[PDB]
């Protein structure tokens, strides 16, 4: 799995590959790893598919009940709910989740929740098995307040390299853009990103 | 005469505590009305702010239960909010368990079943409220379902609740006797709200300012309440013809 | 076991082989692996056979009660949500690997679900020991906008690949077609390409071949009157 | 909090009467008339859809309910009590039978389970009895067609034909004169409609009358084909049009 | 150590023309030691017959459990349980112990009293139903029984021909299994008569 | 709080009587009469259904006589729904005993168990007692044919002939007059029907108002048979004994 | 009247009669006085005997090295409440290495007593308490009522005829608050205060009970010949 | 413990049980009676894990004595053996199972027949003409298979039992310190004090 | 009759008399008020000096919940403390799960549902307090008042206790004369005056004034007690207005 979320001038973009493996067998080559827990709060999932789906479904339930009572939740609040589930059940979970969201007050925000259940607010985050191969590239190429087109290129190039070297990553590159304008889904096929 | 204090049968086969809970329903002296359009369901309710020290924005008997379901309550606010919190919890749990949004009629039945339990179990009292649930259901379309302290519920073409419900009901009955259809044949919800307000004015014989009303509107995939300025625009259109 | 699911124009088709095994021994040669959750929601199971049956019937029971409670025809997403939450709770110990397909007022659906409770969406899916043989066929011949006839053909071909190439699969092909606005048609033994040839010899014994010590009538009737 | 009513609310009076059960039966007496008639090849259950308001959509209020594919129920008395009993009856048909034997319960045993639930509300702590009488019609392979009445006490009796609620006394006399052991299902429906007309004041048509039958298997209502042994439900609710057709031959 | 092969034993069931047959060996052992030659593994509740192989304590326990349940069934239903219904009851009862199972291999045999149709069924220790048209096998010599039945069996055998087939299937299977034998019983079941026959076989 | 509404179902009167038990017995005195008569070669159970209708489906109806197992049956007087709760519990106890000891439950052990359950509701729990009196007819290989009765107090006693329900005073006097120890089942059948015919509050005793059962060793050889009489069989025995 | 059957029932004027009846038990109890300066806090208690053969019922209970109380009313209820205080003082020391503030001790007693006034089945406590202590903010005196009301005071008295002692302390307020660094004079003021509540009987050697806590003084109780000095 | 044997003859059941109690290195006792009288005509011998054997046996004894008092009636040997089997079958799926194997020798006064039941710690019950637990059967069953007759007298049963014990004393590595022998018949239970 | 002997029983009117009797206990209590200002809220309460022996400034009545909410109440003081303890648990669990401090409307409903729950059963007694509370959250200032029935609304100004009628009239003047709004420092002064004016209903004994406030500019949105010079300035302003 190669996943990442990157804040930029107009908000935040989440990115992911589409490969799900059982050992060396690709059980699903068109997986959607970008998950909606609220209208403009999404997450990228890595680790146990069963665990991250179970967690995400519970978070979506919590934020739906939050919204009915207290109105739209912040991205920080969503990250906190994720963290509560991951930290308190750390012994029984294998989940690495990146939470990304857009407020109008706070704009684009990214939180990463690694295996232990700690929370880290970052300008951008990378995770999954494929992320190891792009720490150098992403650190060298990330800038704050990029444009939408620049951020799409940064994620496309980053995940391209992660896919190239990591056998557990592959398929299509999916992206979800979170801004004031709304929610936009993007997809990029092998013939596009392999020639980069 | 302790058959009047708890929910057990009187010699006539009556439940007096249920009957008295129906009487508590009119304690707020507020009338509500609900009607269905082609694409929408509209609910209006009288808004009375008798104290100048009150923040009028917090005085409400309309609730946003889920994204799709709205609920207006006739009765005291403590029992209203009790029912509101439960309905919100039930709607959220339903979505989590069964993977789709709780329908308006199903929520009404669920809250009606809970109410039924209070009429049979002695330690629980009935809630002194009548709950009108509204939505545009993905299967049934525009929907009005109303629940009472007896645990009764039923779907409505249109409905009215409050001290002067009979006047509003007869007014609505007479209109649907003319039109011979089960809804307001109108494209926009704005005009369905205008219909609702007009027929409440006719039935009650009173005029309304923007602060005298409270309006909820259900459309496909969302329920929302109108602001005082949205209602003002509605009142202006009514007066201009 | 080989099970597949294939989406088409106006619905979805699922298929399965009919061999069940303990180890290297074939327990049943004509096993029914297509299970009904509700009239128009069917699923096929691989893994522990009792678990696939039990989890189907439990969710199928609760789906029926839910349908009566809500006065609505059951949805595939409801079956999926109830199945996954049940399976996740038991942390993979209930060894049910299912392909869940069906039609409802929302449309036609195809999902897979693993024993740990992870789920998948797709236009074509395969599960079981013969899933790699089946997926090879699906990946070679699947296209968008398949007709009903093309989807049945593709599904049964994918099962055949499992039958012939996977030792865990064999015998017959079962198919169930779920089309929007129609009754689901269950096609038991849709293909029968493995009928045993006539034996060289009859092994019917002469009467009195077996040595007998005692004979007696067994009273299966209740205590009698008079 | 906690339910601190752990004592019986129904108790024996000096005369030996169980007051709360008697009063529950009084509530049933006030209820709208419902009836059941058993024929040789089916059972019919019927009642009036007493609409509380003309603005109400009475099709959304089901007085006649499917319990299993071959068992249906109707009531007289308190509607909400009936609705929750239907929910419990549907569930108990699964939990205490179908999940054990892989088949739906026979009519008499489902009736027995419903009766047990109603008996317990008559003895358990901090509850009142259910204010309904039920008429349950059904079919099963080994018992054939049957019709049962269940009262607030939990007592149940099998009937050839009967009525409960408002005008039951007059209706039962009407049924006694008309019933024989050679009736076909259509004859029973005809008698049901005749009997029900006497207790109905206002409109009498397919929109104000609710009627269902337990009869032949309906393969068209099964939802799937391919299993020869599965032939469809025997319970079928008659449409508004189907009722009106038989009201011309009345 | 393996609970399903401590005591040993086998059951086999077959269908014929308007009849069914169910048969079992009589051995109970403690691994290598032969303990009893009178341990019958076939029971009946009304007209429904149940064979049970595996761990002997569970064989006895389940017989008592199904006697218990079919007796209550009869009192409430006012009729004897049928093979199809009983098969579901066995499955339900086994699966309720999903994570602490009875170590058994049950086999149901009987004729439906209303339809007259012959019925047989097999189960794994956890309740999965094998409803074969031809034959069901169970026990420590199930491989041997599969080999015998697959070659010896032919459909629509008359009761007295079916007896010879099932007897020879059991006997020769048991003689290739160390933990089966020490006597054998065969039930021939018709709609309203059942005959029970004890077979003569080698006692080693 | 809740104390206000508590009837206190398990208290003594100043005279040392249990109010609810006494009032439950009053209830039972209005139920249809049930009679049990024990003979040397079997037991007879006869009972009157309460004012019936012509539309009642009698052949599938059961309100008085119930089977507990193959050897033991009961006649009921009181609330039928209450009785069925206890009857199911008794059926389970019998099967629990059979599973434990691999022998049919002795009649008295079953009777004591049900009677102890009734007793519990009079001493603890604050619930109303079961408004039911049973006549137990049964056979075991220790005491042979046995008749017992139990009432809402949980007290039980053994009998040669006994009645419960309505007009027990008149019924018991009639039984005491004509009962003899060397009596046979066919004689007991006649006594039971004659007693009901005289004590009934109905105008005449007919087949549709009766439930009838016999427990006989009239089962072929060393075993016992229960016979719940069919409506036609009750009609025949009424003609045979010369009541209709 | 119709509203005094239990603690869960308000009267039509908004009164809780069971709580008021519990308050009445304190008025029947023997007099006890509390007063403090800026360095020390003192409890003085008139102990009551059953007869001439009997002992004099103890009135003062130590809760910690820095805190303790005197009681008036049902003595077993004081034992329950003082035990609870002992535990809370102890919890504070063990978990936080911190001596429990006297004001916080009052808050805990209030909340414990309150739960018995709003629930069915229970009853209010039938005892009044005077809590003295020396913590990080100096000397303190609290008065506890079983209604839940806890009040911080310079001086007070509860029990029968306590009004006489309370008026005296109200007069002497400006004098006894200034008795700093002189334990004996502060006790004298307390013994003189409790004397304004005596009738027919006087303070004897087994009648009088005195407690003191202060800056460099652990909570200690004086009985017997230890109080003869003050008689 | 170690060797327990049982033989049902014409009119009685004979139970033989070893006397040794060994705790690892040392033989602590050589006169231990590994049996309990459950009722006047029912005897149970036992062997298995230390502590559990006596605890189980006395628990069963207490239950059968309780039944006898409540009903004023002695349960048949079959009924007692069924009760014991259920307790062990219940026990085997407990948190800590009873590791106890038993023989139940009883004389049925109703049928006028001796009866011997063998039940292991799993709840495996069999009615036998002769039985054993542990390795005892490996040495003795070939002798019993040869000489046993269903019409044997009590004296002949004791003589066949002596031959079995002699073969055990010859070929078994462990010194079990002889056996206590008890006879169960119509007159009750008695111990053979010279064997 | 007998409908007023048990909580949660509906009278033939549809009234819960036990709740109405709880109101009588509230009306018997001392005067407490709340004033919503431009960027916060001000709370004030009358503390009756029963005796000279009461230590001044020690028996604090106003209570903080979390760090941004103030609570004051009239009636049975212990009941108010019980309600605040519950409020503190509600606020803690909200922050634990959602990270952000509990919004004031959210907190209002938590108290509301809890008080309403004590009108559902006869095994509990209704709360004998009306509670005025509020503070600053992400959407600004909020002031609430909660009754024994569980009923609560948002307020511009709020008053309860024995001198509530007097106080309400004073609050209504401020609302009319300041449609643009009142500053936090002005609200503290006005709160002092209103308590002094409302003390006429309790004129027998003298009293002690206690004021607190949460303001975005003056206290950084945190609840703080008005102490020392600022308190004395408010007391002087109040004493000047009554003369
Ligand atoms: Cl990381
Ligand atoms: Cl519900
Ligand atoms: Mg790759
Ligand atoms: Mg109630
Ligand atoms: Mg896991
Ligand atoms: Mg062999
Ligand atoms: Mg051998």
């Amino acid at each position: 799995t190669s996943i990442m979320a990157v804040t930029f001038k107009d908000g935040v973009i989440l990115g992911a590959d589409s490969r799900t493996t059982t050992g060396a067998y690709i059980a699903n080559r068109v997986t959607d790893k970008l998950t909606r827990v609220h209208d403009k709060i999404w997450c990228c999932r890595s680790g146990s598919a069963a665990d991250t789906q179970a967690i995400a479904d519970i978070v979506q339930y919590h934020l739906e009940l939050y919204t009915s009572q207290y109105g739209t939740p912040s991205t920080e609040t969503a990250a906190s709910v994720f963290k509560e589930l991951c930290y308190e059940n750390k012994d029984n979970l294998t989940a690495g989740i990146i939470v990304a969201g857009y407020d109008d007050k706070n704009k684009g925000e990214v939180y990463t929740i690694p295996l232990g259940g700690s929370v880290h607010k970052l300008p951008y985050a990378i995770a999954g098995s494929g992320s190891t191969f792009i720490y150098g590239y992403c650190d060298k190429n990330f800038r704050e307040n990029m444009s939408k087109e620049e951020t799409v290129d940064f994620i496309k190039h980053s995940l391209s390299q992660a896919i190239k070297w990591d056998g557990s990553s592959g398929g299509v590159i999916r992206m979800v853009v979170l801004t004031a304008a709304g929610v936009e889904r993007l997809i990029f096929y092998p013939d596009e990103y392999e020639q980069l | 005469g302790y058959d009047r204090h708890i929910t057990i049968f009187s010699p006539e086969g009556r439940l007096y505590q249920v009957e008295y809970a129906f009487k508590a329903t009119n304690q707020t002296n507020i009338n509500s009305l609900a009607v269905r359009g082609k694409d929408c369901t509209v609910v209006i309710s009288q808004k009375k702010v008798p104290d100048k020290l009150l923040d009028p924005t917090t005085v409400s008997y309309i609730f946003c239960i889920s994204r799709t379901i709205g609920m207006v309550v006739n009765g005291p606010i403590p029992d209203a909010r009790n029912a509101a919190l439960r309905a919100k919890a039930e709607a959220a749990e339903f979505r989590y368990k069964y993977g789709y949004d709780m329908p308006c009629d199903v929520l009404a039945k669920r809250m009606a079943n809970l109410s039924q339990i209070y009429t049979q179990r002695a330690y629980m009292r009935p809630l002194g409220v009548i709950l009108t649930f509204v939505s545009v259901d993905e299967e049934l379309g525009p929907s009005i379902y109303k629940t009472d302290p007896a645990g009764y519920y039923v779907g409505y073409k249109a409905t009215a609740t409050g001290p002067k419900q009979q006047e509003i009901t007869t007014n609505l009955e007479n209109h649907f006797k003319k039109s011979k259809i089960d809804h307001i044949n109108e494209e926009s919800w704005e005009k369905v709200v205008e219909f609702a307000i007009t027929h409440m004015i006719d039935a009650l014989g009173t005029e309304f300012s923007k602060n005298d009303l409270e309006v909820g509107v259900a459309t496909k995939d969302k329920f929302f309440t109108l602001s005082a300025e949205n209602i003002e625009e509605r009142l202006v259109a009514i007066a201009e013809q | 076991t080989t099970i597949v699911g294939v989406k088409f124009n106006n619905g979805v088709v699922i298929a399965a082989d009919t061999r069940s095994t303990q180890g290297p021994i074939v327990a049943d040669k004509n096993c029914a692996k297509l299970h009904r959750i509700s009239p128009k929601i069917w699923c096929a199971g691989a893994g522990t056979a009792a678990d696939t049956e039990a989890v189907t019937q439990l969710i199928g029971s609760n789906i029926e009660l839910h349908s009566l409670y809500t006065s609505r025809e059951p949805r595939v997403v409801s079956a999926l949500q109830m199945l996954k939450q049940h399976l996740f709770k038991y942390q993979g110990h209930i060894g049910a690997y299912l392909i869940v397909a069906g039609v409802d007022p929302t449309g036609s659906h195809l999902f897979s679900i693993h024993a740990n409770g992870s789920t998948d969406v797709g236009y074509y899916l395969s599960l079981g020991s013969g899933s790699l043989a089946a997926m090879a066929v699906l990946e070679s011949h699947w296209k968008q906008d398949l007709t009903k006839e093309e989807a049945i053909k593709l599904a049964s071909d994918a099962i055949q690949a499992g039958i012939w190439n996977d030792l865990g699969s064999g015998s017959n092909v079962d198919v169930c077609v779920m089309e929007i606005g129609k009754d689901a048609e269950y096609l038991r033994n849709y293909l029968t390409p493995n009928v045993r040839e006539e034996k060289q010899k009859s092994y019917k014994f002469p009467r009195g071949t077996t040595a007998v010590l005692k004979e007696s009538i067994v009273n299966i009737c209740d205590i009698q009157e008079e | 909090m906690t339910d601190r009513y752990s004592f019986s609310l129904t108790t024996f009076s000096p005369s030996g009467k169980l007051g709360q059960i008697d009063y529950a039966l009084t509530a049933v007496k006030q209820g709208v008339t419902s009836l059941g008639i058993k024929a040789t090849n089916g059972v019919v259950i019927a009642t009036e859809k007493k609409s509380s308001s003309p603005l109400a959509m009475s099709e959304t209020l089901s007085k006649v309910s499917l319990l299993t594919p071959d068992i249906g129920a109707v009531y007289s008395g308190m509607g909400p009590d009936y609705r929750v009993l239907v929910d419990k009856s549907r569930k108990v048909a699964h939990t205490s039978y179908k999940r054990i034997y892989g088949e739906y319960p026979p009519t008499k045993l489902l009736v027995s389970e419903v009766a047990k639930i109603m008996q317990e509300a008559t003895q358990s702590g901090g509850v009142r009895p259910f204010g309904v009488s039920l008429l349950i019609a059904g079919h099963d392979e080994f018992n054939g067609f049957s019709l049962y009445q269940v009262d607030p006490s939990g007592s149940y009796f099998p009937w050839k034909a009967t009525a409960i609620g408002k005008g039951s006394v007059a209706a039962k006399t009407f049924l006694e004169k008309r019933w024989n052991d050679e009736l076909e299902l259509e004859d029973a429906i005809h008698i049901a409609l005749l009997t029900l007309k006497e207790s109905v004041e206002g409109e009498f048509n397919g929109d104000t009358i609710e009627l269902a039958i337990i009869g032949d298997e309906n393969p068209d209502l099964l939802g799937y084909t391919g299993i020869p042994t599965d032939k469809g439900p025997r319970f079928r609710k008659l449409t508004s049009q189907e009722i009106n057709d038989r009201l011309e031959a009345l | 150590s393996d609970p399903s092969s401590i005591n040993g034993g086998i059951v086999v069931a077959m269908t014929g023309k308007d009849c069914v047959a169910i048969a079992c060996d009589l051995r109970l052992g403690s691994q290598s030691l032969g303990v009893s030659n009178k341990f019958e593994k076939i029971f009946h509740y009304g007209h429904v017959f149940l064979g049970i192989t595996g761990l002997a304590t569970d064989v006895t326990t389940l017989n008592e459990m199904f006697r218990y349940k079919t007796n209550l069934y009869k009192l409430k239903e006012e009729r004897a349980i049928e093979p199809e219904t009983f098969t579901q009851l066995v499955s339900s009862s086994l699966y309720e112990r999903r994570f602490g199972p009875y170590f058994v291999g049950p086999v149901v045999a009987g004729i439906n009293s209303k339809s007259g149709k012959p019925f047989i069924a097999g189960f794994d220790l956890i309740g999965c139903i094998d409803e074969a048209k031809d034959f069901i096998v169970s026990g420590t010599a199930s491989d041997q029984l599969f080999g015998m039945c697959e070659s010896l069996y032919e459909p629509n055998l008359e009761p007295e021909d079916l007896f010879e087939t099932i007897s020879q299937a059991l006997l020769n299977a048991a003689d290739r299994d160390a933990l089966s034998g020490w006597g054998a019983v065969v039930y021939i079941i018709k709609k309203d008569e059942v005959v029970k026959r004890y077979l003569k076989m080698r006692q080693d | 709080g809740s104390r206000r509404y508590d009837s206190r179902t398990t208290i003594f009167s100043p005279e040392g009587r249990l109010y609810q038990v006494e009032y439950a017995l009053e209830s039972i005195s209005h139920a249809g009469t049930a009679i049990g008569i024990m003979a040397s070669d079997g037991i007879v159970l006869a009972a009157e259904r309460k004012v019936t209708s012509t539309l009642l489906e009698q052949d599938t109806s059961t309100e008085k006589l119930y089977k507990l197992n193959d050897k033991i049956a009961v006649a009921v007087a009181g609330l039928t729904a209450d009785a069925e709760i206890l009857i199911n519990t008794a059926r389970i106890h019998a099967q629990n005993y059979l599973k434990t000891y691999n022998e049919d439950i002795p009649v008295e052990i079953l009777v004591r168990r049900l009677s102890d359950i009734k007793q519990g509701y009079t001493q603890h729990g604050g619930l109303r007692p079961f408004g039911v009196s049973f006549i137990y007819a049964g056979y075991d290989d220790r005491y042979g044919y046995q008749l017992y009765t139990s009432n809402p107090s949980g007290n039980y006693t053994g009998w040669k002939a006994i009645s419960v329900g309505a007009n027990t005073s008149a019924a018991q006097t009639l039984l005491q007059m004509d009962y003899k120890d060397d009596m046979k089942v066919d004689d007991a059948i006649e006594l039971a029907l004659k007693t009901l015919s005289k004590t009934t509050d109905s105008s005449a005793l007919t087949y549709d108002r009766l439930e009838f059962a016999t427990i006989r060793k009239g089962a072929n050889d060393g075993e016992v048979y229960q016979k719940i009489f069919k409506p036609q069989e009750i009609k025949d025995i009424l003609v045979k004994t010369g009541i209709t | 009247n119709n509203y005094d059957g239990d603690t869960v029932t308000f009267s039509p004027t908004g009164r809780l009669f069971q709580v008021e009846y519990a308050l009445e038990a304190i008025k029947q109890g023997s007099v006890t006085v509390g007063l403090r300066s800026n360095t020390h806090a003192v409890l003085v208690a008139l102990k009551r005997n059953a007869d001439e053969l009997s002992s004099y019922q103890k009135k003062i209970i130590k809760c910690d090295e820095h805190m303790g109380l005197s009681l008036a009313g049902l003595a077993p209820d004081a034992r329950v409440l003082s035990n609870y205080l002992r535990q809370q003082c102890n919890y504070s020391s063990l978990v936080f290495n911190r001596k429990l503030a006297v004001e916080r001790a009052g808050h805990l007693l209030c909340d414990k007593a309150q739960k018995n006034t709003q629930s069915y089945g229970g009853r209010p406590y039938g005892v009044g308490l005077l809590i003295i202590g020396y913590d990080k903010s100096g000397a303190h005196l609290l008065e506890f009522q079983p209604s839940g009301n806890v009040t911080e005071l310079y001086g007070t008295a509860i029990g029968a005829r306590s009004q006489g002692a309370k008026t005296y302390l109200e007069r002497t307020l400006d004098t006894f608050i200034k008795i700093d660094g002189n334990p004996d004079e502060l006790i004298k003021a307390g013994v003189e205060a409790i004397s304004q509540s005596l009738r027919d009987e006087s303070l004897t050697v087994d009648n009088l009970s005195i407690a003191i806590v202060g800056k460099d003084t652990p909570f200690t109780i004086y009985d017997g010949e230890a109080v003869a000095k003050y008689i | 413990m170690d060797i327990i044997l049982g033989i049902r003859v014409q009119d009685s059941v004979i139970l033989a049980s070893s006397k040794a109690v060994t705790r690892g290195i040392s033989v602590l006792k050589d006169s231990d009676d590994k049996t309990r009288q459950l009722s006047p005509h029912t005897l149970m011998s036992f062997a298995g894990e230390a502590g559990d054997t006596v605890q189980f046996a006395e628990y069963i004894q207490a239950n059968i004595q309780l039944y006898s008092i409540r009903e004023d009636y002695e349960l048949s040997p079959q009924a007692v053996s069924s009760f014991v089997r259920q307790e062990l079958a219940k026990s085997i799926r407990s948190r800590r199972p009873y590791q106890v194997n038993v023989l139940i020798g009883g004389y049925d006064k109703k049928k006028n027949k001796p009866e011997l039941y063998q039940i292991d710690y799993l709840g495996t019950k069999v009615e036998l003409p002769y039985g054993a637990h542990g390795y005892s059967g490996f040495y003795t069953f070939s002798l019993l298979d040869h000489h046993y007759r269903p019409d044997m007298t009590t004296e002949e049963g004791l003589d066949l039992l002596k031959l079995c014990v002699q073969e055990l004393e010859k070929r078994m590595p462990m010194d079990f310190k002889g056996v206590i022998v008890k006879i169960v018949d119509k007159d009750g239970i008695r111990q053979v004090d010279d064997f | 009759t007998g409908y007023d002997l048990s909580n949660s029983v509906f009278s033939p009117d549809g009234r819960n008399f036990q709740v109405e009797y709880a109101v009588k206990a509230v009306e018997n209590g001392t005067t407490s008020i709340g004033i919503k200002c431009n960027d916060g809220v001000v709370f004030a309460v009358e503390k009756l000096i029963t005796s000279k022996l009461l230590v001044p400034q020690k028996n604090v009545k106003i209570q903080v919940v979390d760090r941004h909410i103030g609570c004051v109440y009239s009636g049975l003081i212990p009941d108010g403390r019980h309600l605040v303890n519950r409020g503190r648990e509600e606020a803690a669990s909200f922050k634990k799960l959602y990270k952000t401090p509990i919004p004031i409307p959210a907190f209002a409903d938590r108290l509301g549902q809890y008080v309403q729950a004590h009108t559902l059963y006869n095994s509990v007694r209704p709360f004998g307090v009306s509670t005025i509370f509020g503070g600053v959250d992400k959407n600004g200032a909020h002031l609430y008042m909660l009754e024994p029935s569980g009923s609560y609304w948002g307020y511009k100004g709020a008053a309860t206790g024995k001198g509530r009628q007097s106080a309400k009239a004073e609050l209504e003047k401020l609302v009319d004369h300041h449609p643009e709004g009142l500053s936090a420092r002005e609200a503290v002064k006005q709160a002092a005056k209103i308590i002094y004016l409302a003390h006429e209903d309790n004129k027998e004994k003298d009293f002690e004034l206690e004021i607190s406030w949460c303001s975005l500019s003056e206290t950084n949105g945190l609840h703080k007690f008005v102490k020392g010079d600022l308190l004395q300035e408010a007391i002087d302003f109040a004493q000047k207005e009554i003369n």
